[PDB]
């Protein structure tokens, strides 16, 4: 699991 | 001098000197995020955020292992209750003169301050309006400003996690 996600 | 305060103190423990400003950090962010609470609410932040090009899911690795997508103020509030969680756990932060740290204390509080950031974060980019709406702006940069020297100094946050305000703390 990923506690950050990122988007542009 | 904060680049001069950070440093370890003549013979002092480093476990003990990041410990010790590990809590005045919490008590820090808590107090200035305590001062924009009215204007951080779940119809203004939805989704905790540090900008629109990151968001943070909320997980402890224990108790919360799968993330869960919450507001701002529901993020930080779990975020803070399990700060104070473990500074307030007798094995992990010592106030005795018996216990010592444990064997991976360094990951404990890298962790605390990984998560500590972004608080800093969200104020940066949702709030610094209101910020100055109360005057303090100046109790916030110092404030970062000296967490970051801390970090720095002691490489406690690797440099993806503080990218969202990468181009601020290049002007320190
Ligand atoms: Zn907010």
């Amino acid at each position: 699991y990923h506690s950050v996600v990122r988007y542009a | 001098n904060l680049r001069q305060a950070v440093m370890l103190p003549e013979g002092e423990d480093l476990n003990e000197w990041i410990a010790v400003n590990t809590v005045d950090f919490f008590n820090q962010i808590n107090m200035l995020y305590g001062t924009i609470t009215e204007f951080c609410t779940e119809a203004s932040c939805p989704v905790m955020s540090a900008g629109p090009r990151y968001e943070y899911h909320w997980a402890d690795g224990t108790n919360i292992k799968k993330p869960i997508k919450c507001s701002a103020p529901k993020y930080i509030d779990y975020l803070m209750t399990w700060v104070q969680d473990q500074l307030d756990d007798e094995t992990l932060f010592p106030s005795k003169i018996g216990v010592p740290f444990p064997k991976n204390f360094m990951s404990v509080a890298k962790t605390i301050l990984k998560r500590l950031f972004r608080v800093y974060a969200h104020i940066y980019h949702q709030h610094f309006d209101s910020v100055m709406q109360l005057q303090e702006e100046a109790h916030l940069n110092t404030s970062f400003k000296h967490f970051i020297f801390f970090v720095q100094e002691f490489n406690l946050i690797d440099r993806r996690e503080l990218a969202p305000l990468q181009e601020l703390i290049e002007k320190l």
